DNA sequence: GCAGACACTACGAGTACATA
DNA sequence: TTTATGTACTCGTAGTGTCTGC
């Protein structure tokens, strides 16, 4: 119990990764053989692109080859241009690690040494472009595994080069033996619908619900009622709005009267929740409805993801909740 | 107990080889053979090429059953050898096909033990088979004569333009500050038979080189004694340089019009 | 210090009177510290936040976190310039802020967070005001907290969510600290003054500190000090509340733009941004008080005040794209002019 | 591997004066130049490839013969032209003695002048002021801006323009004469169309279009080399309907095989040197296109981006 | 390398060796084949998008012009090495003015992606190339034209790579399966045809990983349901369910169906949002406003996207701006 | 009240330059003992002591206990006159906001004197929790500067392994790997080069560079320098001195 | 031969440009 | 004058090497 649930449970197997079934079965059956692409993960946050890439290197070497036959870099390493040209070139052109009989042995070794650039889509241009070349010369005794969480910004030769692993969200239906198995090896007491609601918070992510189910988890020990953590306790957890304040949100919107909505929007601000979860029960609520004509939700849904998008552009959400509102109310 | 054994007389030897053409290239692809060991790189201009060789008569004792391809970097092995006593006996060892050589830098002959290690570089180039031609010329003069005329001319000019015609050796390099004439006429002599202008003579020749590959080409003189410079219209110019058992060439580009 | 804001802060749990759920929630964390995951505290300033954090470090490990010492590190970046930023250090966690220049504070995080990990199993890291962090500092605590764990620890804590990027909210636990009720600042309020020496007529007084503060504590213990060192040590009821001059001047600004909408005053009305960002102000912290302070003018229509917000947002938007903040601000308020004309 | 031919670019290029067309005003002074004796210091700019450096080489050739391999000195961006090391060369080139016929002067050759550093030009004032009388100096650069106002202040400005289209139609016939190749009229108002005036660019394409082809009709023109994409662009960027437009822009320039990034800087530099249009619809278009130069930059490069690029430019063009 | 072939992506598995492997651009190869036979070869510039056969096109050019060991005989430079004006002025300088070390010929200088290369080094190459152009050629390989010196463009042959043609890639394709004993479906070769968008890498890939993708590699055929799932790519199929539920149906029903399709199979709203895209291009529109309405709203939307966000929202407004677009045309 | 009277100009100079690069500043604290002044680097990892005797270094005569927080840029400035003859005297008297730094030259008349500048620092701790170590090591300090920049211009981590009657030094880089290994062996003829390594517990310890580069700058303090190694323990580096010694400590950082 | 003198290469800090 | 990398230029300095000399 020294670490996380996020990391006590990561995937050490291939087969441990429950989701990418296609990404999983390719990269298994390339382990069979040798030819393994210039791979490109990418995807949501916490879909498991680190924990594939490292499960797929240890059970490609094992153990014993992990120092010698893998160089990983992130963004807290110095990528720049010069560290590109040097070292990434140095250890492409050096030729492998001696395996020994031992890993020969019990291991698949393949004549071929992983080179792992997680978090790539900060580098520069001019790094990618020097990097192409590298990729594309040394593709007999290196690989190249791109990691990165935005596509737009690699560049097109590289998208050409790499093989790409589109990494799918995790929605409800596709991660929920995971939560099972880890509530079943924790001894989480828990209701029926709870990890559904779980899983649902955590917006194509299973980073999050782990994360969830530790704290839900930690609460519940401190209680010791040996009660199941009920749905009411993972929503206030996760910080998602109760549908009582969104409800009277709507009630006030509903009514107009600017001076009004404006008061209860500072109030709450003051009560502090995170905009864009007010948002995102905003577009649940109104979308869903049936009592709302089609002309307004064109509009209320344009307003939704312009508040969304300013949002995610990392702004003050005080004003962008308040104008949404205000838009919202006029309509 | 490892298939690849080289333990030389000195470190110092190794350290003057590698130290005689570590300036001029940056990657170098050993060859170990049973035959010896030899080494055949090229320029980042790709215009100088290296073929050093050294016999297995420089070796103290020299064992390697099969073919072994040492692709390295000068830069780090020199970095090697620049640490260790220069009176230290170094042993070249390697495996079958490995990743890495080991440098037995065993100070004196006891006590201290060092094993600097080089990882072993994947130089996927085939050795080339320059070896030699019907070369027009074939002179050989002192190597301090001809380091010390290099010397002298490259302040004179970027260029220095070697002529052979009728037993004379002439070299001149027309620049900016002036022009430089300087002429050998070929002796012999039995005092001192180390400093003898010797030539031979099918066709004259007339090819220029560059400055600063004649420098480099020079920077190696402190190997050997002698040494013997090769021309011709259709061949690179080769400046053999005769070691204790081998050799060190120098395949240097002419430049054209 | 002689300052009631740092003489009266609750060290212990048990001493936080402020929230019993999120007392009980920290509590739960303390009670099992072996598996701490990396938290991060949001909500509005002056809640307590960094009192919190303190709590629970002392929970975890034993008294002796509140001891503090200055440590002057030296840091080299392109070039060789040199911007030494200090870290408040102590046994048991460290402290660190990103006040360096935000353009290369990720170097500061880098080798500083680096150096700590070279090894009570883990040191806690506080960050404060994560939210000013430029999203290269970021990158790299991506892979800082996720490699490096059973040995490191952060609590970063940020008075607002919208900058940190995606991965940074999923790999932290997420807390989150409500604004005191108006009750609540009066209790606070009230015992303070009890353990002080401050005479009050009546309680009111206290509400009334309570609804200026707007759900801040610390500006409202601010406020109380500077009205009992000026009311000779005794409250009076009718005693005018008293605003940050900071305030005043943007009342001021409003107030010019309502009445007079001429070039001529946008001029002075740069003149007074040039001013207030000399004075040390975060742009978005003075356009949302600029546009709130808009909104109040009873003289205004719904049709101006909907174009002003709306502007603002925009204008917002720009301010976290943008690096010359006073552009951004002119503008504004030359949009403002333009609907109010 | 045989020797290689030299290229028609190189072969036919001019030794005399003479040959050199386009500028007759230019030409006709610099021949005069030439008999005369009396060169002065000149700085020679204009759009590359219109015979720049090449009435340089002439002229120094023509007015010193046999001093020629040491009579003239020449620099270029290939030789390092820095303040130090290079501020002796030519002072000692310029103090060097050599003895000219009575009426010639020692030249000095700066081509590509417009590269070199603020510090080398400011050596290079005093340089040129002092020794007037033994050397003299010849700047060739593309552009004559980055040249400093001390040294405009003491050099002949002599400003080269694009060729007109019967000048390289005559230099072009002469070049087919002496090659021999079957020509038609349709294939050389082609190869004059695509060239724009750049006469290196029209060698060249008739090189290709000759070792391709064998004839250089204008159909095999088009096959060999394609229209100048400024010009494809510039008509998408007129066009009146959006549905035009944008097939424009799909088959000419997404099938054709070209960058996003290449079309957005294209088209801002088509809307910045169109004229037909009003100056403030030009601004709103450069705004519009510049935040589509932003969004490909950023990493997002779309067909459906440029798509609404043109849709904005259509909004903005039809006002509203 | 180690182990030969075989250890190799189909990427780098199947270079083209001889300039007679070289598909889809048969005009380029059949000038320059013309060029090195007739003896004159000016010099080069290969222009084109990725995955075209530019480098691939020189390289066996450089091999048919010398012989087996081209690397010997050729100073080929690229993004990866260093190449500033100080590279210009020492290494390219000697290799040009000098004489050829093993055999007599012309030098041929490569310059791989050098629209990387500075404003001051391409002003160096200028006068380089234009000097030493007696016995050394320059070819420039350059995917982008506005990062090279116009100077520089006037001074090199413009060869221009168009994006494969369908029958290139299909002879490609029939090739790799007849050399991996491989079977594959028609429908699936149209699906990987309008899945290359002309590039030839991306398609290489996909074969690699859809042999890869199926439990026994013999026997069983590729089918573009194969394709579909190993890609990723949206069906066309689901991409007009879709658009129809969108067009004709009301807001319930049209989030609903997007809801499922997206959940079926993993979906993402990227790829869908452009086969959507190419769906409505291939429609009529009597007025413009829906076409400006529709380009404008789904660029800002895949603009939010490829920056990232929450993916309902950006469903829900590319369902709206579909239906606030098809409603002003009437 | 302070006589620190220094017997050698260029002698307390050769001390503060192995002190200029260990920590930017330190704590004087002037004892009739003896002398000691330790402070704490930047990271709080790697330790400093100070120890001068009163034997050596002329008579000492510390009437009261002093202590002085300055720098050593300034210090080192001041000594730059640093004649193989000069001397050095130390006069601090009631409120010594600035030193006065006497130099007196036996073999020349002239004479200099400088004021120092005191910065307002007043925080020293001492404290020596360990004395008992698992292997004490003493060598030459010339060999050890140079196995250590070898060792560390290959990488950037050092280990050692000790064992039975192998003293092993190991650096891992990507370049490639050192792993110089030197026995204890002793000449009674040449004291300096004598080598024993005391053995009660091996130890295993990984350290840094710029550490191990900082620790064998001062290498000309001692021709045979101290080397101690306690297992789960941090490291220490004792060079000695005429009149005292000078002890460095280090933590052995270790993630595995 | 050791010592000084000598000019050389190597290294580090500072400034200025960045689309025609 | 802040900007914030990467490039190129320039200068200055510190040693490092061979060359003359007593
Ligand atoms: N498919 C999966 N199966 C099991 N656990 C998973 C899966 N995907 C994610 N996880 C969990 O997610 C955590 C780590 O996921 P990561 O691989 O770091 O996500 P990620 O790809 O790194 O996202 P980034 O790097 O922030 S874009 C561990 O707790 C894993 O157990
Ligand atoms: N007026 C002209 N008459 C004849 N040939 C010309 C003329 N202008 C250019 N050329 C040809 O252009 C080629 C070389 O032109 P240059 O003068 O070198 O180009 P440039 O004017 O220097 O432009 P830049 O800036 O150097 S690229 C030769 O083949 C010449 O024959
Ligand atoms: N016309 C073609 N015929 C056959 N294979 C091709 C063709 N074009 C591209 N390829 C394949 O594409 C692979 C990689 O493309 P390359 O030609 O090497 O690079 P490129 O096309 O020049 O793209 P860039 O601009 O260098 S990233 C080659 O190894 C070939 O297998
Ligand atoms: N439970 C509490 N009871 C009394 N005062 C509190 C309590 N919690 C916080 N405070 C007050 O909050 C102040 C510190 O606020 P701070 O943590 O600096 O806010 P922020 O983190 O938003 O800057 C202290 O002066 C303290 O008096
Ligand atoms: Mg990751
Ligand atoms: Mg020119
Ligand atoms: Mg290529």
């Amino acid at each position: 119990a020294q670490q996380p649930w996020v990391e006590k449970y990561r995937p050490k197997n291939l087969d441990e990764v429950t989701a990418q079934d296609h990404a999983v079965t390719v990269l298994k059956k390339t382990l069979k053989s040798a030819n393994l692409p210039h791979m490109l993960f990418y995807g949501p946050p916490g879909t498991g692109k680190t924990s594939t890439i490292l499960a797929l290197t240890k059970e490609l070497y094992g153990p014993d080859l992990m120092k010698s036959r893998i160089l990983e870099l992130n963004a807290s390493d110095e990528r720049g241009i010069s560290i590109v040209r040097e070292k990434v070139k140095n250890f492409a052109r050096l030729t492998v690690s001696k395996p020994s009989k031992h890993d020969l042995e019990n291991y698949p070794c393949p004549p071929y040494k992983i080179i792992i650039l997680d978090e790539a889509d900060s580098m520069t241009a001019d790094a990618q472009s020097a990097l192409r070349r590298t990729m594309e010369t040394y593709s007999g005794v290196t690989r190249f595994c791109l990691i990165c969480n935005y596509v737009t910004r690699i560049i097109d030769p590289l998208a050409s080069r790499c093989s790409k692993f589109r990494f799918k969200a995790l929605d409800a239906s596709n991660a929920i033996d995971r939560l099972r198995f880890i509530s079943e090896q924790e001894n989480v007491k828990c209701d029926d619908g709870v990890l559904e609601r779980i899983l649902d918070i955590s917006a194509g992510d299973l980073r999050r619900g782990i994360t969830l189910l530790q704290s839900a988890s930690k609460g519940a020990q401190y209680l010791g009622d040996g009660k199941n953590i009920t749905s009411t306790q993972v929503e206030e957890l996760a910080g998602v709005v109760p549908h009582d304040i969104l409800i009277e949100i709507v009630e006030k919107v509903k009514s107009g009267d600017f001076d009004e909505i404006k008061k209860y929007v500072n109030t709450f601000m003051k009560s502090g929740w995170s905009a864009a979860s007010v948002v995102n029960q905003l577009h649940e609520y109104y979308i869903t409805n049936d009592n709302f004509d089609t002309n307004f939700k064109n509009q209320i849904s344009w307003l939704l993801f312009t508040t969304d998008s300013r949002l995610n552009n990392g702004t003050n959400e005080h004003i962008q909740l308040l104008n949404l509102l205000v838009k919202i109310s006029q309509l | 107990a490892s298939m690849l054994e080289a333990k030389f007389e000195e470190a110092s030897l190794f350290k003057r080889i590698i130290d005689g053409f570590k300036d001029c290239v940056q990657l170098v692809n050993f060859q170990c053979k049973e035959d010896g060991i030899i080494a055949q790189a090229v320029d980042d201009s790709r215009v100088l090429l290296v073929s050093l060789e050294i016999g297995v008569e420089a070796f103290q004792e020299y064992r390697c059953d099969h073919p072994v391809t040492l692709g390295m970097d000068l830069t780090s092995l020199s970095k090697i050898l620049r640490c260790g006593n220069n009176t230290d006996t170094l042993t070249l060892i390697a495996d079958n096909t490995p990743d890495s050589i080991i440098l037995l830098f065993e100070d004196t002959k006891k006590d201290r033990i060092a094993e600097y290690s080089l990882k072993l570089m994947d130089i996927d180039a085939d050795f080339l088979k320059i070896e030699e031609l019907q070369y027009d010329s074939t002179l050989s003069l002192p190597s301090s004569e001809f380091s010390k005329i290099v010397r002298d001319l490259s302040q004179l000019s970027d260029s220095i333009n070697i002529m052979i015609t009728k037993e004379t050796i002439k070299f001149v390099a027309d620049g900016d500050i002036g022009s430089g004439s300087v002429i050998i006429k070929p002796f012999v002599d039995m005092e001192h038979p180390e400093t003898s202008i010797k030539l031979e003579m099918d066709q004259p020749v007339d090819l220029t080189f560059g400055a600063k590959y004649l420098l480099d080409i020079i920077k190696g003189s402190s190997l050997s004694d002698r040494v013997g410079i090769r021309l011709s219209s259709e061949a690179p110019a080769l400046f053999q340089f005769d070691l204790k058992s081998g050799f060190l060439q120098f395949f240097l580009a002419p430049k054209f019009n | 210090m002689s300052l009631w804001v740092d003489k009266y802060r609750p060290k212990s749990l048990n001493a936080l009177s402020h929230n019993e759920e999120l007392t009980n929630f920290l509590k739960s964390l303390s009670d099992q510290p072996r598996d701490l995951p990396h938290l991060l505290l949001y909500g509005p300033n002056g809640t307590g936040k960094k009192t919190r954090c303190m709590a629970l470090l002392e929970s975890i490990f034993g008294p002796g976190v509140y001891r503090l010492k200055i440590d002057v590190r030296q840091f080299v970046t392109a070039s060789n310039r040199k911007l030494e930023l200090n870290v408040v250090s102590s046994p048991y966690h460290l402290e660190i802020t990103p006040s360096d220049m935000g353009n290369n504070d990720r170097i500061v995080i880098q080798e500083l967070l680096k150096e700590v990990a070279q090894m009570h199993r883990y040191k806690c890291v506080i960050i404060n005001e994560a939210n000013s962090l430029t999203k290269d500092a970021q990158a790299a605590l991506r892979r800082t907290m996720e490699k490096y764990s059973k040995n490191i620890r952060l609590i970063m804590v940020c008075d607002s969510m919208s900058p940190i990027i995606a991965p940074i909210k999923s790999r932290c636990l997420l807390i989150r600290c409500p604004a005191p009720s108006d009750s609540e600042i009066s209790t606070i309020l009230s015992d303070v003054v009890t353990n002080e020496r401050i005479q009050l007529e009546t309680k009111d007084i206290l509400k009334r500190i309570a609804q200026a503060s707007n759900g801040n504590l610390r500006v409202s213990l601010l406020m109380l000090e500077s009205m009992a060192l000026n009311n000779e040590l005794a409250l009076k009821s009718s005693s005018p509340i008293i605003k940050p001059d900071w305030i005043i001047v943007i009342h001021k600004l409003t107030r010019k733009i309502v009445k007079e909408r001429s070039v001529n005053s946008l001029i002075e009305c740069r003149a007074v941004l040039y001013d207030l960002l000399a004075h040390c102000i975060p742009a978005n912290i003075i356009l949302k008080e600029l546009t709130f302070s808009l909104l109040d003018v009873e003289t205004l229509n719904t049709t101006n005040k909907s174009s002003i917000i709306e502007y603002s947002s925009v204008f917002d938007e720009r301010l976290s794209l943008g690096n010359k903040a006073i552009f951004h601000l002119e503008g504004f308020i030359a949009k403002v002019m333009c609907c109010l004309d | 591997t045989l020797s290689l031919q030299l290229p028609w670019v190189e072969k036919y290029r001019p030794q005399v004066l003479s040959d050199i067309v386009g500028n007759k005003e230019t030409i006709d002074r610099l021949q005069q130049i030439a008999k005369d004796g009396n060169m002065p210091h000149m700085i020679i700019s204009g759009m590359p490839g219109i015979g720049k450096t090449t009435s340089v080489h002439c002229l120094a050739h023509e007015l010193l013969g046999r001093s020629y391999a040491d009579g003239v000195l020449e620099l270029n961006a290939s030789d390092d032209r820095g303040i130090d090391v290079v501020r002796n060369q030519i002072k000692h080139f310029a103090q060097k003695k050599l003895h000219l016929p009575p009426g010639k002067h020692k030249i000095v050759i700066l081509d590509e002048a417009d590269s070199m550093t603020a510090g080398a030009q400011q050596a290079l004032r005093r340089t040129m002021e002092l020794y007037s009388n033994s050397t003299r100096f010849a700047f060739a650069c593309n552009q004559s801006n980055k040249i400093i106002e001390p040294l405009q202040s003491r050099c002949a400005i002599l400003r080269y323009s694009k060729l007109s289209d019967e000048d390289v139609l005559k230099r072009l016939l002469q070049i087919i004469k002496l090659e021999d190749v079957k020509y038609t009229n349709d294939g050389l108002e082609a190869i004059i169309f695509t060239a724009e005036g750049d006469m290196r660019q029209a060698i060249n394409n008739l090189q290709s279009t000759v070792a391709g082809h064998g004839l250089v009709n204008a159909d095999n023109v088009f096959k060999i080399v394609d229209s100048p994409h400024p010009l494809i662009v510039k008509k998408m960027l007129l066009a009146s309907n959006l549905e035009d437009s944008i097939q424009i822009l799909r088959t000419d320039l997404w099938k054709k095989g070209y960058s996003s990034i290449d079309i957005v800087t294209t088209s801002f530099r088509v809307t910045k040197n169109l004229a037909q249009v009003k100056e403030s619809v030009r601004l709103e278009m450069i705004k519009e296109i510049g935040l589509t130069h932003m969004r490909i930059l950023e990493g997002v490069g779309t067909y459906l981006q440029l798509a609404s690029m043109l849709a904005k430019i259509h909004k903005l063009n039809n006002k509203a | 390398e180690k182990r030969s072939k075989e250890n190799l992506p189909w990427v780098e598995k199947y270079r083209p060796e001889t300039l007679d492997e070289v598909y889809g651009q048969n005009e380029v190869i059949t000038t320059v084949r013309k060029f090195v036979d007739e003896g004159k070869l000016p010099h080069l510039l290969f222009y084109g998008p990725p995955g075209t056969g530019k480098t691939s096109t020189i390289v066996a050019l450089a091999r048919e012009i010398y012989g087996k060991n081209y690397s010997n005989m050729v100073l080929e430079l690229n993004a990866s090495d260093d190449r500033g004006i100080d590279v210009v002025r020492n290494q390219i300088k000697d290799f040009a003015s000098t004489r050829q070390i093993f055999s007599k010929g012309f030098k041929l200088i490569i310059l791989d992606e050098a629209d990387a290369m500075t404003n001051a080094a391409q002003n160096a190459l200028r006068r380089v190339i234009e000097r030493y152009t007696k016995n050394t050629r320059f070819c420039v390989l350059a995917n982008y034209a506005h990062k090279l010196t116009p100077a520089l463009l006037s001074r090199c042959t413009r060869f221009r790579f168009q994006p494969l043609p369908q029958e290139a890639i299909e002879r490609r394709i029939a090739n790799v399966l007849v050399h991996e004993k491989l079977k594959l479906s028609p429908n699936a070769e149209k699906a990987l045809i309008e899945l290359s968008n002309g590039d030839m890498r991306r398609v290489l890939n996909v074969l690699q990983s859809c042999k890869a993708t199926l439990d026994n590699p013999d026997e069983d055929e590729i089918s573009d349901d194969v394709i579909y799932e190993c890609c990723g790519a949206p069906r066309p199929s689901d991409l007009k369910a879709v658009l129809k539920s969108i067009l004709e149906d009301d807001w319930g029903t049209a989030h609903y169906t997007l809801n499922k399709v997206r959940s079926a199979k993993g979906l993402a709203l990227i790829d869908l949002i452009e086969g959507i895209v190419k769906i409505l291009e291939d429609y009529e529109l009597q007025n413009e406003e829906t076409r400006v309405h529709l380009l404008t709203k789904l660029a800002d939307i895949e603009y939010s996207i490829s920056k990232g966000g929450n993916d309902q929202i950006q469903g829900s407004a590319v369902i709206g701006a579909i239906k606030a677009s098809f409603e002003n045309e009437t």
